[PDB]
RNA sequence: CGUCGCUACUACCGAUUGGAUGGUUUAGUGAGGCCCUCGGAUCGGCCCCGCCGGGGUGCCCUGGCGGAGCGCUG
RNA sequence: GAAGCGUUUACUUUGAAAAAAUUAGAGUGUUCAAAGCAGGCCCGAGCCGCCUGGAUACCGCAGCUAGGAAUAAUGGAAUAGGA
RNA sequence: UACCUGGUUGAUCCUGCCAGUAGCAUAUGCUUGUCUCAAAGAUUAAGCCAUGCAUGUCUAAGUACGCACGGCCGGUACAGUGAAACUGCGAAUGGCUCAUUAAAUCAGUUAUGGUUCCUUUGGUCGCUCGCCACUUGGAUAACUGUGGUAAUUCUAGAGCUAAUACAUGCCGACGGGCGCUGACCCCCUUCGCGGGGGGGAUGCGUGCAUUUAUCAGUGGUGACUCUAGAUAACCUCGGGCCGAUCGCACGCCCCCCGUGGCGGCGACGACCCAUUCGAACGUCUGCCCUAUCAACUUUCGAUGGUAGUCGCCGUGCCUACCAUGGUGACCACGGGUGACGGGGAAUCAGGGUUCGAUUCCGGAGAGGGAGCCUGAGAAACGGCUACCACAUCCAAGGAAGGCAGCA
């Protein structure tokens, strides 16, 4: 079928090779996963040696770590945004190893209020009260809040990143290779990486 | 220019570009930390590498190829293509039906990376054996000496 | 395959020229004084000997 | 040509047909080969047709709703022997099997138990 | 080929094997196991080659299948397993036990040691590496590998197995002045004195090796099997002691022991 | 020595848009396999919930027949 | 005993690694030999078995190692940007 | 054994070829008593094939309710020998041939720190806190019985019956510990404040393997982005492991007792690691003739860069975007080969010249191509699918092929 082999090419000289046998099985070559977003189909693919390949035909949800806070959670896919080696890829919402993506910032926002005690994600407040109140005050003792306010001197987020917070949505590259392992694993942009794919963004449309 | 010249965004792997910078830390452009790693074998790993900025994944210092195999030279032949150079290697081969020796080269294409900076034609290149980094190239160049130059007019 | 040997060797030289007076009358005194059945017998002892002092000078320029 | 059930079609085709599928055993693993078949639905160009009475008329067809054969063979399990003589707990479960007595003529007759698993 | 090979052909077997031309067209692969095949001697021509217990591959199969061979104190009913080297072969029936170890021309040899012997067995240790839960894991020369082993014992050291346990009672640091052997090569089954050790960094070590007589020969590293500390051997030696005489010594001991018997 | 005359032989030119056999190919059609999206001839489970037995004591432990949910599903 | 050579080679010597078969060649009365890899020893019969061999050499060119530095090429300080 | 001899002339010295001479290797002729080895449809046609055989396989240790035999000792699951069949494994080795193939194969060398690896051997297998377990569920063979077709190692319908087949799924170890979450409580500088520390109720995860991201720096390399740690999480329903398996002697504890609990030697089966056999793609150097082949490659990947896809992995292997590169008189590119490569063979001063289809190693192929299933391993052909070309049977509806295996 679809081969890997080197020997149908041209030599460096740019000589016309004759190969010395037909194909091979170890040479072969698959159609590709093309990863779509929706309910999850992983198709189980036999490999060399009686291994297992992972096709993700769709995949819903992801695992991504935010890195900077430490905090790894399993988020949902909203949908690809851009992709630096092929532009059709992103109209067509196809999930690749390095492609960067829309996440739900739920999980993040939940473990940062749990945390830092501190409003993120809220846009003035007073909204949400029956979680929100309890979980800012808990009432606690003299020496939980001298752990929380320790932690709070150390507590900043990125300007570029409390407003994706506020928006709900966050960018993050994959890091996985679906249609290898079966899942879209990947962490969330920040700092430089994050002001270059929104300058890309903005340049691409903007 | 930067070293952000294309669609895709270049960083090192094993380095973390942010690290939570807070005012604990004066936020004065922290220099990110730069991955470099001696590759044995006597070689002395350049301070370009050392101290650079270049991203380059298929650098022998700062990229993720290790050298093992062989360890040749050649002479830098042509400069015209993007972060690799073609080098010539002469030898003698033996014919021994008339007792003599023939001239007769043999050209490679090997890796050169950013942090050798000013390499002309003609410079004696020595180059280490590696992973095959493209289609005709196998071997990085390792250390890079002047043919009887270093003074130019 | 087969677990035969197929080593051999002739232990004989034929001569380079035939029809030479001297040397056939010499092979032949040779064929009577020892009753040898045909100059085969003779050929293969000179072949003997030349294998031997083909040796012995390897040796000696040694 | 046996007819395999999902044709949908009154004639032949001819299928590759993989382990277990109908109409086919393979010869060795993984064997698959391509074979005539035909269609599922009946018309006149047919020569036997396999019927299964599921539902029993106000009379008795002769030769078949008599002379009842029984099972060449009872359970071997000891679940299925529980579950056909409604066991529940260490009741001679093991006597319990049923034991088929063979008559050969030149033989002394001997009565055989299978013997069970689990 | 579209698979491993099963069949060896009877020239292209070892050399060391002794196997002649005519008896057969094949020779008896070895099966997989501790020992590389081109290094193991199995045990259907270490019956019917070198003892002259058996006539055929039948005879040898019926001694092996009757369970009197204790490869390793493992009873070993494989025909073609691998020996190899430093192994011990324990016949209980006939109270013998076969230490197997390179003779002087480079080739495995009949070498009957006592049963008070016959119980440990000396190992070259091939890597090091720390597994799950921190756990130091030492792999032999063998397929053999041990857990908390002294975290003295570095890369080609030798360790002394204790049969029947598994487990080490001393062990060889390899250095200078240390008596060793030769496994492989031109000098495969000469015993010496390691002397020195060259490194050559993304290339093999070469050692040094002298010998009883001060013959000096070079090897490379992974060719060295130390069995003693100093002068002394931790195990018997085979005839001639490992002492490699060229081919006129050998031709006038030959001559000094036929007028001798004569 | 050469033309001319006779006879043999060997290649050469030659209309025949000569012919045949290989090979690499452009353009088109294209069997079959594999993959993907569907598809659902059928074969099962639960909801049984039409009856009866019933049971800690119609408030069933359920064992069957069996309308069948005409649903949820493999 | 750890590190570098006051250049880089070519060359020469040494060592390792270089399948077996084949070739040369060691030993061995195959009845001689081509071959083969065997065989011999005392037995007064208890020899309730002893002594052996199955070497060695060559294996180009290329690659690895350690000595030599004559021959040949190659360079170091000239606007000193020299040690 | 480093060799020459006849032939131009009227005669002579030469150049120079012709012829002679010796081997060996195919055929052929004539002849042929003994004995030991021993090649043998390669050359043309890798052309076509009738027929028969060439790959099957059971131990005490997966499943026997065949009477096909048979001990029954006679009131009992199963004595045993066991056909068949399911299951497991092999069938990818071997054997044959040399068409293809000219840096291709192949030989030496080196790497895989860039991969997979049945099986053997050695590790690991209570490391996980979480109303069947004294053992769960359904089907299917073989078997009885009804057949169809001209036909084949074609099979359908009905009825059972097993697992180490196919699924399902606990207990136990299991007392707890560790890290977060922290109601509160206690000792504190006490004083009108902070206080410096302990215990801790309630929840959340705890093991190996997998996929991410992050921190520090038990062992190891010449060199890891190595191995091992720590944190946050994920962990694919055609979905990883965490024994529902099988034989041999049979024994120990009895207090609570007396009906249960303990037990040895094995076999089989395992996610993972190592080893063994390997395999695959790479590194450097090396190949015959040809210029009446001098410029090739780059639309259609040619040379490189960036990010992916796919693959067992590294790579233009493929895709997208870029750059215009790459190879050549040190013979590229093209063509030919009556070219498989090598170890080797013949000839034998030295140097060489020819031959290597041929029993060993490596490669390729199974009429020509192409595509796949199973499997650890095949692009398998004594496996399958299709086309092209040959070709077998036929009741004309269909069906069956691959001797470059031994004959
Ligand atoms: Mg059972
Ligand atoms: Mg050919
Ligand atoms: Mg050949
Ligand atoms: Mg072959
Ligand atoms: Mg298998
Ligand atoms: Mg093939
Ligand atoms: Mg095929």
């Amino acid at each position: 079928g679809i081969s890997r082999d080197n020997w149908h090419k041209r030599r460096k000289t740019g000589g016309k090779r004759k190969p010395y046998h037909k194909k091979r099985k170890y040479e072969l070559g698959r159609p590709a996963a093309n990863t779509k977003i929706g309910p999850r189909r992983i198709h189980t693919v036999r490999v060399r040696g009686g291994n297992k390949k992972y096709r993700a035909l769709r995949l819903d949800v992801g695992n991504f770590s935010w890195g900077s806070e430490c905090c790894t959670r399993k988020t949902r896919i909203i949908d690809v945004v851009y992709n630096a080696s092929n532009n059709e890829l992103v109209r067509t919402k196809t999930l690749v190893k390095n492609c960067i993506v829309l996440i739900d910032s739920t999980p993040y926002r939940q473990w940062y209020e749990s945390h830092y005690a501190l409003p993120l994600g809220r846009k003035k407040g007073a909204k949400l009260t029956p979680e929100e109140e309890e979980i800012l005050n808990k009432k606690r003792s003299k020496k939980i809040q001298k752990k929380y306010d320790e932690r709070k001197k150390n507590a900043k987020i990125s300007s570029l990143l409390e407003e994706q917070f506020q928006q709900g949505k966050l960018l993050a590259c994959i890091a996985s290779r679906p249609g290898q392992c079966g899942r879209a694993d990947g962490y969330v942009l920040e700092g430089k990486e994050l002001e270059f794919y929104l300058r890309k963004i903005k340049a691409r449309k903007g | 220019a930067d070293i952000q010249t294309e669609r895709a965004y270049q960083k090192q792997p094993t380095i973390f570009q942010n690290k939570k910078r807070v005012l604990l830390g004066e936020t004065g452009k922290e220099k990110l930390p730069r991955y470099y790693k001696n590759i044995g074998l006597g070689f002395k790993t350049p301070k370009e590498a050392i101290e650079g900025t270049y991203i380059d994944k298929k650098c022998p210092f700062t990229g993720n190829v290790s050298i093992r195999g062989r360890i040749l030279s050649g002479v830098v032949t042509k400069m015209k293509m993007q972060r690799t150079i073609v080098i010539r290697r002469d030898y003698l081969h033996y014919i021994r039906k008339y007792n003599r020796f023939e001239k007769r080269h043999k050209n490679m294409s090997v890796h050169l990376s950013p942090c050798f900076r000013d390499v002309q034609i003609g410079d004696i290149v020595t180059v280490g054996e590696c992973r095959p980094l493209s289609k005709t190239v196998r071997f990085n160049v390792l250390k890079v000496t002047k043919a009887a130059g270093t003074k130019k007019q | 395959p087969v677990a035969r040997s197929w080593v051999c060797r002739k232990t004989y030289v034929t001569p380079r020229r035939p029809f030479e007076k001297s040397r056939l009358d010499q092979e032949l005194k040779l064929i009577g004084e020892y009753g040898l059945r045909n100059k085969r017998e003779v050929w293969r002892v000179k072949f003997t000997l030349a294998k031997i002092r083909k040796a012995a000078r390897e040796l000696l320029t040694l | 040509f046996p007819m395999k059930q999902g044709v949908l079609t009154h004639g032949r085709v001819r299928l590759l047909l993989s382990k277990g599928h109908s109409c086919y055993r393979p010869r060795r693993t993984g064997e698959r080969k391509r074979k005539s078949v035909r269609g599922c639905i009946v018309d006149a160009n047919l020569s036997v047709l396999n019927l299964v009475i599921v539902k029993k008329g106000e009379k008795d067809i002769p030769g078949l709703t008599d002379t009842t054969v029984p099972r060449r063979l009872g359970p071997k399990r000891a679940s299925r022997i529980r579950k056909l003589f409604n066991l529940s707990k260490e009741d001679d479960v093991r006597q319990y099997v049923v034991r088929k007595p063979l008559n050969k003529e030149g033989k002394k007759p001997r009565t055989k138990a299978p013997k069970i698993q689990r | 080929a579209r698979g491993p090979k099963k069949h060896l052909k009877r020239v292209a077997a070892p050399k060391h094997w002794m196997l002649d031309k005519l008896t057969g067209v094949f020779a008896p692969r070895p099966s997989t196991g501790p020992h590389k095949l081109r290094e193991c001697l199995p045990l259907i021509i270490f019956l019917r080659n070198r003892l002259k217990y058996a006539l055929t591959g039948d005879e040898v199969k019926k001694i092996c299948m009757q369970r009197f061979i204790k490869i390793d104190g493992k009873v070993r009913t494989d025909i073609t397993y691998p020996a190899g080297f430093m192994d011990v072969i324990s016949i209980d029936k006939t109270g013998e036990n076969f230490r197997l170890i390179y003779d002087t021309k480079g080739r495995f040899a009949v070498h009957r040691i006592t049963p008070e012997e016959a119980k440990y067995k000396l190992c070259k240790v091939r890597k090091i590496f720390v597994g799950t839960k921190g756990i130091p894991h030492l792999v032999t020369h063998d397929a053999r590998t041990i857990r908390y082993p002294d975290p003295l014992i570095k890369v080609n050291d030798t360790i002394q197995i204790d049969l029947e346990t598994g487990k080490i009672t001393d062990f060889i640091k390899f250095d200078t002045g240390n008596l060793c052997m030769v496994t492989g090569g031109a000098n495969l089954g000469r015993i010496g004195v390691i002397t020195n050790r060259e490194r050559h960094p993304g290339s093999f070590d070469v050692v040094h090796v002298k010998d009883a007589n001060g013959n000096s020969f070079a090897t490379r590293l992974s060719n060295i099997f130390v069995i003693g500390k100093g002068n002394k051997p931790w195990i018997s030696l085979p005839r001639g002691k490992g002492i490699r005489l060229t081919i006129a010594e050998e031709r006038d001991k030959r001559l000094a022991a036929k007028q001798s018997s004569g």
